[PDB]
């Protein structure tokens, strides 16, 4: 099942009883273009720290719409969701509660858990290999690799 | 100013070169022979098949 | 897509209870005015503290727009809008709440992450280099240089 | 863009509400000239613990006008202009909010970062040059200099 | 790391440089020197023509 990008707003507004399904009163189409926009900066911004999670952005002038899929899987609705209501509270005059903050924060450990990679250190390149490797004279197996050497040629005083 | 050998092949040698033009962990090789031949008279060779 | 001056303006009262369509409110030109003097200053200072980010100022003496085009990556507006909020706020006489500083800190450290300079310090001058690498043929140098 | 000392009273009217475009209540003319002096004092203190930066002063006999040019950048109107808010925030018996103090700090930071300068510690004069760098060649080299002038 | 010597002519020293380009297959060299020149009196020299 596809997660529109209109589904994540009407999550958020459901989630907070700003506006529901079975509500009496229901906010106009401008809060939810806002709100759609919001999202879009947001997902755009969170290349930088959360890193790419597969997020659809719009290609070229066409603007986004709440009816257009995100490419998000199902996994990550509650994270995006509640990350994006504590985002949007303020246009409404509101505040946020303990319970949801604690919802949040176990949400977005969640979705950084799943994206987490750890790097390894390589060896620095002028470290010996042992005699038990059986390395070469013939080849520069002698020493580890990754010196980038030799970048000799024109343009002096070098 | 590039580094080079020779190798011997049934008495031909080749001419072997390394650089590294590029930086971006790009190495290069080549292996070189230039040929030289010369027909003296046409009319002491050529092709032959079998006959019926 | 264009990300143009004055929709930062725009964004940032929206985002505050000033000229929303949840509060019925209209927007007024005086405050669009003073956002984009505001901006246009905060920018000029924000020439210093971090490093850049890809502004556009007014050429000569032309006063700045709200059609104009400010440049900017899209990936910086809500950083941009919030700082843009919190020095605006005390024009209103209002005070921010603690959810929408915790917001402001986020989004100026999602943009601080994208500005590393790391500058890592090189060799002195007169230290000595091995004689490993044969500094008579493979380097001319015998010791390091140290600038550029 | 010339940044006028005029424009920074108003700023600083402007930034704690005290009259703006939309007042429908204004100040005095004597209350701009009060502040005009006020930020050509703090200029002529900021002359000692600040270094100089570019201040424009009404050298001679004549007294400052709110339409004479000040000489600043741009980058230092908030800088100024918060500081002659907090200046002159008791002329109209008032109290400073948390959040203006931050901003204020904030951008005198940025002020005193962008015109940081760090000395560099020379020697005595009686430290020997090393052997290592042909000290006969010049004066001053078999010992060092020191400071000059 | 390029093959390099010097040369001598009336007293002045003059470096010389070999080294090739590899994808190419050119060989090239060049020379170089390096003057500099002061001016201590301009009092003590000039122009001489001779006189009507």
């Amino acid at each position: 099942t596809v997660l529109t990008k209109g589904e994540i707003v009407l999550f958020a507004l459901r989630k907070f009883a700003i506006a529901s399904n079975a509500s009496l009163t229901d906010v106009e189409p401008q809060s939810i273009e806002d709100g759609v926009n919001d999202l879009e900066d947001m997902m755009s911004e969170w290349m930088i720290n959360p890193g790419d999670i597969g997020y659809a952005f719009a290609t070229g002038d066409e603007q986004p719409l709440p009816d257009d899929e995100s490419g998000l899987p199902r996994k990550y609705k509650h994270a995006v969701g509640y990350q994006l209501l504590l985002r949007m509270l303020s246009d409404y005059s509101l505040e946020p509660t303990p319970q949801v903050l604690s919802n949040a924060q176990r949400s977005y450990d969640a979705l950084m858990t799943d994206t987490l990679v750890v790097p390894s250190m390589r060896r620095r390149g002028d470290f010996p290999v042992g005699q038990g490797n059986k390395y070469d004279v013939f080849t520069s197996d002698r020493y580890y690799p990754g010196d980038l050497p030799l970048i000799d040629g024109d343009i002096p005083n070098a | 100013s590039i580094d080079s050998a020779v190798a011997t092949y049934e008495g031909f040698s080749i001419r072997v070169h390394k650089y590294a033009d590029g930086d971006a962990n790009v190495q290069k090789m080549r292996f070189d022979l230039l040929p030289a031949y010369v027909c003296f008279n046409p009319h002491m060779g050529g092709q032959f098949f079998g006959n019926p």
